[PDB]
RNA sequence: ACUCGUGAGAGACUGCCGGGGUCAACUCGGAGGAAGGUGGGGAUGACGUCAAGUCAUCAUGCCCCUUAUGUCCAGGGCUUCACACAUGCUACAAUGGCCGGUACAAAGGGCUGCGAUGCCGUGAGGUGGAGCGAAUCCUUUCAAAGCCGGUCUCAGUUCGGAUCGGGGUCUGCAACUCGACCCCGUGAAGUCGGAGUCGCUAGUAAUCGCAGAUCAGCAACGCUGCGGUGAAUACGUUCCCG
């Protein structure tokens, strides 16, 4: 399975394999969760990096 | 007359 | 001027407003126009009522145009239509007649995009 | 007599100066029949101008390939050529002019998979 | 894909045509001719190892030049092999053709030879290792041969993966023009497929 | 331009104006390489406006340039992790290419049905500080000052 | 290609519009060059092996 | 079209056909394979059943329709809609 | 006088052909005047399936040598 | 004699000078030269990665079909369309449309092919065959953008050409599904395009035309080359990607 998103021109893509198609798709939504959530780019998941002090 | 379209066309 | 019950332009060079003819466009205009005699290059509001005559007379005589052109091209169509020929339920279904493809173009004959 | 050429992308002068007046004669045309924009006159009168010789020197050109533009600089170039043959000692004013170098200012030859020498086709990420 | 072939590298440079004739309108019949003839002699002769085939053609007169390390087996005392290659190759619409048979001078030295002798050996039931192995110093004897790398690839040994292995002495330079590389390909038949051989032989540079 | 400046062109004076200004005028409004045409506008543009005031084409181009040359523009600079609007100094090169792309921008969009008339009104509006690039300068100027917090780095 | 459609080229009809050129050592019908009557692939092999007396390599 | 000089081209089966078929002034039901014929003022009152791919379709000729190909009146493909 | 026209894939080939053909002439020779290179020019693509993108060149280039006066297989003559 | 064609050769090597430099690599500037610092562009792609692509160029281990999954033929399909995505072309016009005149290229192709003069059509095109295996003849002598003159006057227009009706030419045994082109008429959307996104550092982007392969004909606006005219900008690595 492999799936691509263009969120806001950001392209996030994933690939899974697995044993059946149920299987593969619900691998493949958890790594585009995990994806999307590495991507965020905003405030609240760039306020850690921002140099503070 | 489609037939006289015909004729003149080809004859 | 009132040509055919066509209201001419009110300032157009002479072949270019007759292109205005629905049985008109721009090769019959100078032709006709060279024809009769007439000058190309004079305005519409320089046209005499004897020139109007002049075209009256000349586009009745070897030229069909307007009304008569008009239903002689829908009866055309409809009677390819009747005949059950391919164009015929071609057109019954308003897509392009002539080979033209349909995966993704022909809107214009299709109409606006719509949406589903 | 003394004969030059000049090179200009694909454009050939070959120059013929006598100590004529300063008439030009381009394949039998004029400076102005030949030539007619302003630009280029003085893209070609220039070697002239800073040698001070202008209307001292009657030319005759033939020409071939190229166009207006690359007829021009091949032109011009071979009049410098055919100055710095006539009087050497001019040299530097030409030389720190530029116009007795050769342009080496060509077409790029195109390569396979993109649409132009350098344009690329359009790719979406998407 | 990421060496071109090194005989098409410097074809125009150190290498020459295998095959040498003029033809305008009757080039394709030419070539047509040509890869019957090359695949005829490759077919007819394989315990000799050919290492080599020229065709030069002038007109009706076609001369085939064929180079193997050994001459005796395929041509005949009595002329019974050059009586069978010469009536096979008046079938292909040769019309006069003659051949010349000949002989290498090193027979270690050339690539196409060693990779028969690799192939030839990793088929029947030669370990691939010895076979590199020996050839590689075999090959290092010759004086010109001043380097060498062999490389095969495929199911190695009947196994059930894919691999690719490779063993070089001396130098290889593959991307020096003038540096002359003899290369040589041939393909294995073994029971579980076909094993793929490459050598690669440099002797000296040409100018 | 990571490994340094790059070298300029050293374009070459006009033929019948003789100055450097006419001739990078030609070469902003250059469009597909015509040349000849955009010259043909240029000089016709200068001469309709020689015609309009009697005085020559390059003084009240000059003034035209200096009406709209700016002196403080605004960039977007990254400091901290946090983006500003810094007014930043303009170079003297850069004012001048900036004024002259404003003046052939904003004659591209008048209304005087032909390039030569337009680029001709939008010039000497420019010189008699109406043109609609004068205003264009003052916007810039003025956001280069609402922003003058932002100047210290 | 497929054998039966390979002998087949060769026959000679009543009619020409049909005939494929279908490169003559392994019956690709596409990509077939008229000068060498090879497909491409076939024409690359066998240039850069040197049996085609002329072809070489490109470079300008 | 087909340029005026050639003539039109009408395939010599149905030809004889149709020669055969009116000669006696009867008008049964003829099958044909080819689509590509015109159709001749001799077809006024004869019905052909042309192939269409799967089948052959009744086509029952009319002075209307002369000039034209057989195949425009058998459709090939099915589209219903989505 | 005859035309002799030399046509050859390989250039030194081509001046041996000239050379030795103006040597046993030598009758008052023109000299091997040459001629334009005709160059045929191919372009394929390099992989068997798809990768369109990849493409290789290749060229057959041919040298003419014009003999005026008053072999091996690579090089032809024409007489007229 | 000058170009040009194609053979041989020379010519760029930090060669010389000045200064930085560990007197070292290397670097800055200058002279000379056509070219100054791997001159410009190509060919060339290390060990390997991604079980990348190709059992449909080809070959091939194993499995499978074998009165068929082999083989011959006609017709049809690969061209279907309520939609979605991508790559391009033409436009939305006055830096333009139309008409008349007029000047400059390179490269390539041609024998059962290129095919001229002349004649007949408004035009595709028809008749005809001069000369050419071609630095010779034909592709016209080759172009278009370009320059000059006239007209249009900011409008869904003399813009735009889709779609549709009618009439033809050429190829092919055959242009219905399903070719290209020519003539007359018809004259849609389209007013410079949201979020977002792509290419390009100089003979480059942009724009204009020409040629070739495949090819009986063409879906070619695609691909591969050739030349004509030819810009703007780069302060500098903080941010984005590798």
């Amino acid at each position: 399975a492999q799936a691509n998103l263009d969120v806001n021109g950001r392209q996030v893509r994933a690939q899974v394999e697995g044993v059946n198609a149920r299987e593969a798709v619900d691998r493949l939504e958890a790594r585009l969760r995990s994806r999307l959530e590495r991507i965020a780019e905003h405030w609240e998941a760039r306020r850690g990096g921002v140099p503070a002090e | 007359g489609r037939v006289a379209r015909f004729e003149k066309r080809y004859g | 001027a009132r040509l055919v019950g066509v209201d001419l332009p009110r300032d157009k060079r002479m072949e270019i407003a007759l292109t205005y003819i629905y049985g008109i466009g721009r090769t019959r205009s100078n032709e006709i126009l060279a024809a009769t005699g007439i000058d190309k290059n004079m305005r519409t509001k320089d046209l005499t009522d004897d020139q109007v005559t002049v075209l009256r007379d000349y586009i009745e005589g070897n030229l069909k145009v307007e009304g008569d052109l008009r239903r002689e091209v829908q009866a055309d169509i409809r009677r390819k239509i009747e005949i059950g020929c391919y164009q015929g339920l071609r057109h019954r279904r308003g897509l392009p007649v002539r080979g033209q493809r349909t995966k993704t173009n022909a809107r214009t004959r299709k109409g606006p995009k719509r949406t589903i | 007599p003394i004969q030059t050429v000049g090179r200009r992308k694909e454009a050939v002068v070959r120059v013929r100066l006598v100590p004529g007046t300063g008439q030009f004669n381009l394949d039998g045309r004029t400076l102005e029949n030949y030539f007619p924009n302003k630009v280029h006159q003085q893209l070609i009168k220039a070697p002239l101008v800073t040698v001070d010789r202008v209307d001292q020197f009657d030319i005759y050109a033939h020409l071939d390939g190229g166009g207006p533009s690359g007829q021009a600089g091949a032109l011009r170039l071979a009049i410098a050529r055919a100055l710095i043959l006539v009087q050497p000692e001019d040299r530097p004013a030409l030389k720190k002019a530029g116009f007795l170098t050769r342009d080496p200012r060509a077409i790029e030859r195109k390569k396979y998979g993109l649409k132009k020498a350098r344009k690329a086709p359009q790719y979406s990420k998407r | 894909g990421q060496k071109i072939n090194p005989h098409g590298f410097r074809l125009g440079i150190t290498t020459e045509w295998k095959s040498r004739w003029y033809a305008d309108k009757q080039y394709k019949d030419y070539v047509k001719e040509d890869v019957a003839i090359r695949k005829l002699l490759a077919t007819g002769l394989e315990r000799a190892g050919i290492a080599d085939v020229e065709i030069e053609r002038t007109r009706d007169r076609v001369r085939v030049d064929i180079h193997t390390a050994r001459p005796g087996i395929v041509i005949g005392r009595r002329g019974t092999e050059a009586d069978r290659i010469r009536a096979d190759l008046e079938k292909l619409t040769g019309k006069q053709v003659q051949l010349n048979i000949l002989e290498v001078k090193n027979p270690e030295s050339q690539a196409q030879l060693v990779a028969q002798g690799v192939a030839e050996q990793l088929s029947n039931r030669v370990a691939f290792r010895r076979a590199m192995r020996k050839a590689i110093q075999s090959a290092m004897r010759q004086p010109n041969v001043k380097g060498i790398r062999v490389q095969c690839s495929g199911r190695l040994g009947g196994a059930e993966m894919s691999r690719s292995e490779f063993y070089r002495e001396g130098r290889v330079p593959l991307h020096t023009l003038r540096a002359d590389i003899d290369y040589g390909l041939y393909e294995a038949k073994t029971t579980f497929g076909r094993i793929g051989v490459k050598v690669w032989i440099y002797k000296g540079d040409i100018v | 331009p990571r490994k340094g400046p790059a070298p300029k062109r050293p374009l070459v004076n006009d033929p019948v104006y003789g100055s450097q200004l006419v001739t990078q005028l030609v070469n902003k409004v250059l469009l597909e390489g015509k040349k000849s045409l955009a010259e043909r506008i240029v000089y016709g543009a200068l001469e309709q406006a020689r015609e309009k005031t009697g005085t020559d084409p390059v003084v009240t181009l000059k003034r035209a340039l200096d009406n709209v040359k700016p002196a403080l523009e605004v960039r977007s600079r990254r400091v901290g992790g946090a983006t500003y609007q810094v007014p930043v100094e303009v170079r003297p090169d850069r004012s001048t290419t900036l004024a002259l792309r404003w003046l052939v921008n904003f004659s591209r969009q008048r209304r005087e049905k032909t390039m030569v008339e337009r680029l001709a009104n939008e010039i000497l509006d420019a010189s008699n500080g109406l043109g609609a690039s004068v205003k264009r300068r003052e916007d810039t100027h003025k956001m280069a000052e609402a922003n003058r917090a932002f100047a210290h780095y | 290609a497929k054998k039966a459609l390979v002998h087949k080229a060769n026959k000679k009809p009543k009619f020409a519009v049909r005939a494929y050129t279908r490169c003559n050592k392994c019956g690709r019908p596409h990509s077939v060059y008229r000068k060498f009557g090879l497909c491409r692939i076939c024409l690359r092999e066998m240039a850069h092996a040197g049996e085609l007396p002329g072809v070489q390599k490109s470079s300008w | 079209p087909r340029s005026l000089k050639k003539g039109p081209f009408v395939d010599d089966h149905l030809l004889k056909k149709v020669d055969v078929q009116n000669e006696k002034n009867t008008k049964q039901v003829i099958k044909t394979w080819s689509r590509r014929s015109t159709i001749i003022p001799d077809f006024i009152g004869h019905t052909f059943a042309v192939h269409d791919g799967r089948k052959h379709v009744p086509v029952f000729v009319t002075e209307a329709m002369v000039g034209h190909k057989l195949g425009e009146f058998a459709p090939t493909r099915t589209f219903k809609g989505h | 006088k005859i035309r002799i026209r030399l046509k050859a894939y390989d250039h030194e080939a081509i001046d041996a052909s000239a050379r030795k053909i103006v040597e046993t002439v030598t009758a008052s020779v023109v000299g091997p005047v040459p001629l334009p290179t005709e160059k045929n020019v191919y372009c394929v693509i390099r992989s068997p399936h798809k990768y369109k993108d990849s493409r290789e060149h290749f060229e057959m280039r041919t040298h003419k040598r014009l003999i005026d006066i008053l072999l091996p297989a690579s090089v032809d003559v024409n007489i007229q």
